């Protein structure tokens, strides 16, 4: 039956900047002409829907998407992968790192 | 100005998609299973589609056409402009719909009852169709000729008559000339610099190609003009023409009712591998299977993974009630589907491509913006696909599979059988196609007057065809309304081209795939390079005129004949000896009745 609740933004004056958001609805205007805050001729709602049915070919099915970019700023000390650590002996020359 | 087109053109190839994929959707699920609420289901969300696009079409009446500078974005308002209907006054526009459908119904419900039994009342397809099919009865097949188009062409005549008259102030005030001038409007193409193409320029084609193939088709009629008379004697004078009742069909469009009679070696076993595949128990899987394994051995992708389950390729097991038609459904969203009724025999192994080519054909240009998302030209379509069902009837792919004894002997007897199987096809067609439409134009432009539209149509079908009539026609029959096409409003030269895009995208991959046997052994499979160069053109669908889409596998700008002529070249060595007391030539005075 369409599962109608996912948007995407399709029109803009300019393009974004890097890492930018921008959460507004304001009504865009294409042409000369306003719109006193209606739609209208080149004068369009800045949201569209993305329509999904489960019989969609793959390219037109939701993908679940997680982006991720690391940052250094100034920070002392942070997060990061994780550190294995191998098995401790005793009572053997050996090379060791605590 | 251009800047606030392309932009709202981004608007409408997003809310056009998904109002578009529902409304095929329910003509999917009632085409598989037919109930009374289905038919209501589909008919408001058909409803939804047409209202949405007359609501779109008024639209691009505000922008003005010849402002715009790229070519693509051109094309895409240009189609989407057309009003098509909405210029003529409402009470008028209805009398066409009040003739349209009326024109449609009197075509299906044509009755046929016998006057020795008027009770006994056969329809076209039960029965009648079986009459001109198998029968070979002489006095049977004028009866059933005579009076279908009387009972049923007659009716149409006031019905056709005015609906000329209010087709052409519409497409008048489109500013063209006629109707006729419309259906050449999917073959125009204007300033692209070299790749031009104007309307009128395609009856000049048309009339070049078809008087070069003149002396083949005058030597198949001379052939079986040399056979009929046993099957029929004391009917048909070996000079005149053929009487217009026993050509295989109703109208004989297709000739291939004529093979029996007609057959070169009657002892000779054609092949029909069926009793092969039941020897290996060949399901429905079986042959899909090695369909999708020709198209990957030709160097073109395999199928989407959501064609097999969302596809009905059987007829159910329960009693459902299903049109059963081999079609492919191309909904949209990467979702294509294929609804068929499989019977393994070789018959439906050769219709298993033709059909899965178009899907190919669909998968090809699915990268486009939606207004250009068929075929380059309206002959293209089932062009790229009979070409695959080609490839399938020699013999040796059959035995590189397994299906054939490894030492089967290509005789020459049953390559004269095999080519004139496909001869009383391909060849039996063309001055069918070409003779009716143009016949149509000339009743579109108005060059015959209504009191002799029959007048001038049974003249032209001796000359050309050499087929003469059973009976004298007065101005009161409408012998051109009772076929299927014509009385339905469907654009005829569709399929006179459509022969001759085969064989020129045919030879010139049989030249990249070096053959060096005769045009009907050469084989694409196993080839990659056949493959390329087909690819090349198929994604391009309608954003490229075609062209420049026919040149980039063949390298001409026009349809080619030459190619055609290449195939017949074993029979034609053949069949020139089988003229050497007969006499090619019609004479066109004769008639079955005037003696
Ligand atoms: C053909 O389609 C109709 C409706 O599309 C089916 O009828 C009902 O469909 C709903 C689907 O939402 C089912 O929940 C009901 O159970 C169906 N009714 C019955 C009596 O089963 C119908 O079933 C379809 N035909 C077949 C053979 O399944
Ligand atoms: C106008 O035509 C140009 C090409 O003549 C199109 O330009 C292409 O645009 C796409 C994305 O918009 C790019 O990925 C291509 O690289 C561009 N090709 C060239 C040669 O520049 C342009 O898209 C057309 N305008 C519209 C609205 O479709
Ligand atoms: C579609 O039909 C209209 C007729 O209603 C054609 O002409 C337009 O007519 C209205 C008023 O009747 C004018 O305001 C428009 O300016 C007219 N159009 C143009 C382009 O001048 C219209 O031309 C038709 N469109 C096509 C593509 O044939
Ligand atoms: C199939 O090929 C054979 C071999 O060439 C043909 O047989 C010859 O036909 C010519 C033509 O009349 C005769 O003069 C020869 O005497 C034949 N030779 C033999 C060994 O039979 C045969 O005609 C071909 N069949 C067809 C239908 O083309
Ligand atoms: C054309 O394609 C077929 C399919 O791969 C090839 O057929 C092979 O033929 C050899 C010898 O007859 C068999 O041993 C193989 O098992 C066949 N392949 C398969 C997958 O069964 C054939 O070789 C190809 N043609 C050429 C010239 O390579
Ligand atoms: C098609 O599917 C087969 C499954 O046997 C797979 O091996 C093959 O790689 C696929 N074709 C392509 C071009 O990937």
């Amino acid at each position: 039956g369409g599962n109608y609740n996912y948007l995407y933004r399709l029109f803009r004056k300019s393009n974004l900047k890097p890492f930018e958001r921008d959460i507004s609805t304001e009504i865009y205007q294409a042409g000369s002409t306003p719109c006193n805050g209606v739609e209208g001729f080149n004068c369009y709602f800045p949201l569209q829907s993305y329509g999904f049915q489960p019989t969609n070919g793959v390219g037109y099915q939701p993908y679940r998407v997680v982006v991720l970019s690391f940052e250094l700023l100034h920070a002392p000390a942070t997060v990061c992968g994780p550190k294995k650590s191998t098995n401790l002996v005793k009572n053997k020359c050996v090379n060791f790192n605590f | 100005i251009e800047e606030q087109a392309k932009t709202f053109l981004d608007k409408f190839n997003h809310e056009a998609e998904d109002l578009f994929y529902q409304s095929s959707l329910a003509s999917w699920n009632y085409n598989t299973n037919i109930t009374e609420e289905n038919v209501q289901n589909m008919n408001n969300a058909g409803d939804k589609w047409s209202a949405f696009l007359k609501e779109q079409s008024t639209l691009a009446q505000m922008y003005p056409l010849q402002e715009i500078q790229n070519l693509t974005v051109k094309l895409q308002l240009q189609a989407l402009q057309q009003n098509g209907s909405s210029v003529l006054s409402e009470d008028k526009s209805k009398r066409l719909n009040t003739i349209l459908n009326t024109m449609s119904t009197i075509y299906s419900t044509g009755k046929v009852c016998n006057p020795d039994n008027p009770q006994e009342c056969l329809l076209l397809e039960p029965g009648l169709n079986e009459i001109m099919a198998n029968s070979l009865d002489y006095n049977e097949r004028l009866w059933a000729w005579e009076s279908w188009r009387s009972e049923v062409g007659k009716q149409l005549r006031p019905l056709y008559e005015e609906y000329v008259v209010l087709k052409n102030e519409m497409a008048r005030a489109n500013h063209y000339e006629d109707y006729g001038d419309y259906w050449r409007g999917d073959y125009e193409v204007n300033g692209v610099d070299g790749y031009d193409y104007s309307r009128g320029q395609l009856i000049e084609d048309v009339e070049h190609t078809f008087e070069e193939i003149k002396p083949l088709y005058e030597h198949l009629h001379a052939y079986v003009r040399a056979k009929l008379m046993n099957a029929y004697p004391s009917y048909i004078s070996p000079i005149g023409c053929l009487p217009a009742h026993l050509l295989g069909d109703m109208w004989g469009r297709f000739w291939t009712n004529l093979y029996s009679l007609t057959v070169p070696f009657g002892q000779k076993p054609n092949i029909d591998v069926t009793d092969a595949m039941v020897d290996q128990a060949w399901d429905a899987q079986r042959i899909f299977k090695e369909a999708e394994k020709f198209f990957v051995s030709v160097g073109l992708p395999n199928m989407t993974q959501g064609f097999w389950e969302n596809s009905m390729l059987t007829d159910p097991g329960n009693v459902q009630k299903a049109v059963c038609h081999p079609t492919a459904w191309d909904l949209g969203k990467g979702d294509f589907r294929i609804l068929m009724c499989t019977k393994v025999t070789m018959d439906d192994f050769l219709t298993a491509h033709h059909e899965m080519g178009h899907i190919q054909y669909d998968m090809a240009y699915a990268a486009q913006p939606f207004l250009l998302r068929n075929g380059a030209n309206e002959g293209f379509h089932e062009a790229v696909g009979e070409i695959m069902s080609l490839s399938a009837a020699t013999p040796k792919h059959l035995k590189s599979i397994g299906l054939l004894s490894p030492d089967f002997q290509e005789d020459n007897e049953t390559e004269i059988n095999f080519l004139l199987k496909q001869a009383l096809t391909i060849v039996g067609t063309l001055p069918f196609t070409y003779m009716l439409e143009k016949w149509r134009w000339m009743v579109f432009k108005g060059e015959i007057p209504k009191d002799q539209w029959m007048k001038k149509w049974w003249e032209m079908k001796r000359e050309i065809v050499g087929v003469v009539e059973p009976v004298p026609h007065d101005e009161t029959y409408c012998d051109p309304a009772s076929l299927f096409h014509v009385s339905n409003d469907y654009s005829f030269i569709r399929y006179y081209t459509r022969t001759l895009y085969q064989f020129q995208f045919q030879e010139a991959l049989c030249q990249a795939a070096k053959h060096e046997g005769p045009l009907h052994k050469c084989d694409i499979s196993n080839s990659t390079e056949a493959g390329q160069k087909l690819f090349n053109m198929l994604r391009l669908g309608k954003s490229e005129p075609w062209t420049l889409a026919l040149e980039n596998v063949v390298g001409a700008k026009n349809m080619n004949v030459r190619p055609l002529l290449n195939y017949f070249e074993p029979l034609f060595t053949w069949l020139k000896d089988q003229n050497k007391n007969s006499f090619v030539g019609w004479s066109t005075d004769w008639s079955p009745y005037a003696d």
